[PDB]
């Protein structure tokens, strides 16, 4: 039936413009309206605009009169959305669909952000120390200062997934993200297993397997 | 910018329970309104449309009522499958305009945080920076709180936190805090501590480690 495409996800610098597009298909798109709506982290839904696609006709939100500008390909069965001089506030998913429907696109995430690519730095959260206080040990990889999102991080190649805890990054006031991951293992384990955390950052093809042990005064 | 205010932000049910979500505008939209669903990472979902006609396909578990300007969602015999968010919008006049969400989770019987605290490594210090992190593992329900102390001097806007979401399998919830302060700062004092307070636990918990070594 109905089907709305939009692309993935698109970084952009601050002061620059994005322009996403909404493959539509099942039905004929000059019939019927394209609306666009805005959908930040926690921060209910905006109506952007509308668009006639058969005479190119458009009304907007007055909030983003001077921001979004919506045109349409016929021959291409496309609609487009261009944000203009981009702020951190306009970091958000934009989706395509229609006044009040089911049928929406699955959403587009505009990034904007003047940080460059760059791949984290992986320090360890060591098991605390001494004894147990209650047989579980805690411990876990600080994944910090990369650039953009995402990373994925696995233990043991896989091996260790029960209690296993990735959580979800953090925007630093630095500009670059930080997450941390950790698992929770008997401390019997702790000097008869291993941990390493994979780390990897596609975005800058980075990949980092880093072993977790406990700390050691004896050691350099 | 015709307002809907929409009540709860977040509410707890259990399988089988009725969940009732409320909506009002700031002027009379007659029953030209929708309620939506949304999972993460999806798309929303229409539920019901002109305020109380459900959509094809929907459980007749989702009913909408409401006229003018008071609209409800209500969910009947709750399923695990409608844990998610849930909102309203009115279309009666443009520009339209969205209630701010509710989310749906799934009860559970209170299970307190286990607190684990770790100092910065050595590794990172070389850097100028140094990470505290504190880790409140898998808790219900969700509200937690975690003051850094250091030197017992209660600190403030230099920490950030993370939740996972529930978990698939016992359904609690587990949260990490950073702590970022200077090499210098932390070389300068000595007691590190994270306090946690949770509806579970009678009294508050603090883990603490002095720098040494």
């Amino acid at each position: 039936q109905v089907q709305l495409l939009e692309s993935g996800a698109e970084l952009v610098k601050p002061g620059a413009s994005v322009k996403l597009s909404c493959k539509a298909s099942g039905y004929t798109f000059t019939s019927y309206w394209m609306h666009w709506v805005k959908q930040r982290p926690g921060r209910g839904l905006e109506w952007i605009g509308r668009i006639d696609p058969n005479s190119g006709g458009t009304k907007y939100n007055e909030k983003f009169k001077s921001k979004a500008t919506l045109t349409v390909d016929k021959p291409s069965s496309t609609a487009y959305m261009q944000l203009s001089s981009l702020t951190s506030e306009d970091s958000a998913v934009y989706y395509c669909t229609r006044r009040d429907s089911d049928y929406w696109g699955a959403g587009t995430t505009v990034t904007v952000s003047s940080a460059s690519t760059k791949g984290p730095s992986v320090f360890p959260l060591a098991p605390s120390s001494k004894s147990t206080s209650g047989g579980t040990a805690a411990l876990g990889c600080l994944v910090k200062d990369y650039f953009p999102e995402p990373v994925t991080v696995s233990w043991n190649s896989g091996a260790l997934t029960s209690g296993v805890h990735t959580f979800p990054a953090v925007l630093q006031s630095s500009g670059l993200y930080s997450l941390s991951s950790v698992v929770t293992v008997p401390s019997s384990s702790l000097g008869t297993q291993t941990y390493i955390c994979n780390v990897n950052h596609k975005p800058s093809n980075t990949k980092v397997d880093k072993k977790v042990e406990p700390k050691s005064c004896d050691k350099t | 910018e015709l307002v809907m205010t929409q009540t709860p932000k977040f509410m707890s049910t259990s399988v089988g329970d009725r969940v009732s979500i409320t909506c009002k505008a700031s002027q009379n939209v007659g029953t030209a309104v929708a309620w939506y669903q949304q999972k993460p990472g999806q798309s929303p979902k229409l539920l019901i449309y002109s305020a109380s006609n459900r959509y094809t396909g929907v459980p007749d578990r989702f009913t909408g009522s409401g006229s003018g300007t008071d609209f409800t969602l209500t969910i009947s015999n709750m399923q695990s499958e409608d844990l998610a968010d849930y909102f309203c919008q009115q279309y009666s006049s443009y520009p339209l305009t969205f209630g701010g969400g509710t989310k749906v989770e799934i009860k559970r019987t209170v299970a307190a945080p286990s607190v684990f605290i770790f100092p910065p490594s050595d590794e990172q210090l070389k850097s100028g920076t140094a990470s505290v992190v504190c880790l409140l593992n898998n808790f219900y329900p969700r509200e937690a709180k975690v003051q850094w102390k250091v030197d017992n001097a209660l600190q403030s806007g230099n920490s950030q936190e993370s939740v996972t979401e529930q978990d698939s399998k016992d359904s609690t919830y587990s949260l990490s805090s950073t702590l970022t302060l200077s090499k210098a700062d932390y070389e300068k004092h000595k007691v590190y501590a994270c306090e946690v307070t949770h509806q579970g636990l009678s009294s508050p918990v603090t883990k603490s480690f002095n720098r040494g070594e």
